[PDB]
């Protein structure tokens, strides 16, 4: 993980990612005594980014899927870096978090999406 | 047995690092009720303060006469300080009697006679140390603070101006107007104005910028707290109130709740000012606890690899001997 | 079916239901409110300030405050006012012993008022907990 | 280091320095998880004497003006029994710590507390 070796892109992303997944755990006792509602703006932006993000990180698994189920998926590099800037960047925000859990390739995260929300319109 | 007194101390450590970072938290809950004690006690003072001023503007050409609100300038001083209950208090308590010290030093130097009436524990303890300085009366917060308290001192602040004995009844404490710094205010007491303002030791009315109703938001990954400016307060209105009363009375009779209305807020303040430094501290303590657990573990693997070094070429030694 | 009626000490609200008859002692004596009063806005001695559900007559201990009547929206800014009857009074007159007994003692110019003050809340609080 | 031999003006002082040392020793664990916080007014008065005290037993050398500049003072025997008869005694005591470190003979202690407060 060093510019040089992956693109500038993909290390800014990364970085970006990290310094999310940290903010909200520094964040997470704050959340516990004060809440979601009284922090900032930018702090609760980076709470609810980061608990997508979060769940961004799961994957279903070909060899897993034998007592899971879920059909499992391949996620290259570019479909990752694809999703996580749409993920980080304000491109994603109107979608729930149980969403992008457990998923692959950030249009299914988009699909399943709508069909969580077709379960509310249903 | 050397490796065993290091083990322990390393737990002991680990322990003392749990213990501080479960007192920050807690001691940011009380914060955290300490500002709802505040914002939910504010409008019985804000209607307190309409009414007030409503009154005072229709009693300004009268006689009104009222013990609490005349200005009797023969210059004695009752200078009241407010301390943290308990330890570890970030530098709370020390800065407090630091103030309190200077505070009797210019007053003991132009003579007004002046004394004290202590309430918290960390400085009546303080002042039962040293009774070179003059006390009044002693108060504690086993007792609640939130009601009990705030009356009892009410009632002796209220005996001791209105059997006109001393003048000039001003109160030393620490607004909570940042998480780091505590700077204290001495703001006057009882010697009040008509229109009923908190003021300045100087009198020129801090009410300017009091900055009511502190909440805590953090701003990108630590605690922080935001002050505003003003917040629901409809004073203007002044309405026919057909007065059934004497007006000397009613205000003789509204000033008590004035009176405990500031005491109760300055309690009130001051505690969640302990509370937010003892949090500070407790975060630095749960810091540096975590540095030494570091620094200690290093050290307790550097001792065991030695340990089994040595033991392993004194047998590998005695074995080559025999 | 009568006025709002919020009883506020310093640092809560008490509670801020309505009720119907409400006898409130002034500084000037007891007086009593009606549902559509004209505005009076009064002071409130160490005393005592009865209410009426309009099913059951209640009282409620203070210890001295103000009182605002309005357009059916009136507010009685209190010092100490613990609501309906916490107490009983075995621990009152217990109070009121110590309270006379107290009043010998400080006998200085300020503990005078002192003693008064506290012996005219015992008072209130016993006369208040006799139901 | 024996009354007999370096006098007894020279042995008391040696002992009062290493006394509040050995006390800044004991408590230095203390006021490292805790902080100077919460010491009482003696011993936070004992932990600002030993850092003036250790901040003065450093010096300029002559052979170390290529590593710091500022260059080295010779300090004798007296001047030293005296400045830190000065620090121990009480009359030190309001002015930095930085005007103890890297200074000898404790009048440029007092010269650079004064050139400090001058500069600002």
């Amino acid at each position: 993980l060093q510019p040089r070796i992956v693109g500038e892109e993909h290390y800014e992303i990364a970085q970006r990612v990290k310094e999310t997944l940290q903010r909200y755990k520094e964040l997470q006792d704050i959340i516990a005594i004060l809440g979601l509602d009284e922090l900032s703006e930018e702090d609760r932006l980076t709470v609810a980014r980061a608990r997508k993000i979060e769940r961004f990180l799961s994957q279903p698994f070909f060899v897993a899927e034998v007592f899971t189920g879920s059909p499992g998926k391949y996620v290259g590099l570019a479909e990752t870096i694809r999703g996580f800037q749409l993920i980080l960047s304000g491109e994603l925000d109107s979608l729930p978090e149980q969403a992008f859990y457990l998923v692959g390739n950030i249009d299914e995260a988009t699909a399943k999406a709508m069909n969580l929300e077709m379960e509310s319109k249903l | 047995a050397n490796l065993r007194e290091l083990r322990d101390r390393i737990g002991s450590v680990k322990n003392t690092q749990k213990i501080t970072e479960a007192m920050k938290l807690v001691a940011a809950a009380k914060v955290r009720r300490a500002q709802e004690a505040v914002v939910n006690g504010r409008p019985f003072s804000e209607t307190l303060v309409e009414v007030l001023y409503n009154m005072n503007e229709q009693l300004q050409t009268e006689d009104v006469d009222v013990p609490l609100t005349k200005i009797r300038t023969v210059k004695k001083v009752a200078l009241m300080v407010v301390t943290g209950d308990r330890g570890l208090c970030g530098g709370f308590n020390n800065m407090l009697l630091k103030k309190a010290e200077s505070r009797i030093a210019e007053l003991k130097k132009l003579g007004v006679d002046y004394t004290i009436i202590s309430i918290g524990k960390k400085g009546n303890t303080y002042f039962i140390r040293r009774p070179e300085i003059p006390v009044d009366r002693y108060f504690d917060g086993t007792n609640l603070p939130t009601a009990k308290e705030a009356q009892a001192i009410a009632d002796d602040v209220f005996s001791l101006f209105v059997s006109e004995e001393v003048d000039k009844v001003e109160m030393l404490y620490t607004k909570f107007v940042s998480l780091v710094k505590s700077d204290p205010v001495i703001h006057t007491l009882l010697p009040l104005s008509p229109k009923g303002e908190i003021c300045d030791i100087n009198g020129k009315c801090v009410d300017a910028a009091e900055d009511e109703l502190f909440r805590l938001t953090t701003k990108e990954g630590k605690l922080t707290v935001e002050r505003d400016m003003i917040k629901t307060e409809t004073p203007a209105f002044s309405p026919i109130l057909e007065f059934e009363q004497d007006p000397a009375q009613i205000l003789d009779a509204l000033l008590p709740l004035y009176l405990n209305s500031q005491i109760l807020r300055a309690l009130q303040e001051s505690l969640a000012s302990e509370l937010a430094a003892r949090m500070t501290a407790m975060s630095n303590a749960t810091d540096n606890a975590n540095e030494l657990k570091k620094t200690l573990s290093i050290n307790y693997n550097r001792a065991r690899q030695a340990k089994i070094t040595g033991e392993i070429l004194e047998i590998v030694a005695g074995a080559n001997a025999c | 079916m009568t006025l709002n009626l919020c009883v506020l000490t310093p640092n809560r609200s008490i509670w801020n239901s309505e009720v119907k008859e409400i006898i409130l002692s002034t500084n000037s004596g007891q007086i009593g409110v009606l549902p559509n009063h004209a505005p009076t806005a009064t002071a409130v001695d160490i005393g005592i300030l009865r209410i009426r559900l309009n099913d059951q007559w209640l009282t409620l201990a203070l210890m001295g405050g103000f009182a605002r009547i309005g357009n059916n929206e009136i507010t009685i800014l209190v010092n100490d006012a613990e609501r309906g009857s916490d107490i009983d009074p075995q621990e009152a007159q217990q109070t009121l012993e110590i309270a006379e007994a107290n009043l010998r003692k400080a006998e200085g110019k300020r503990q005078k008022i002192e003693a008064n003050l506290a012996l005219r809340r015992a008072r209130t609080r016993v006369e208040a907990s006799n139901t």
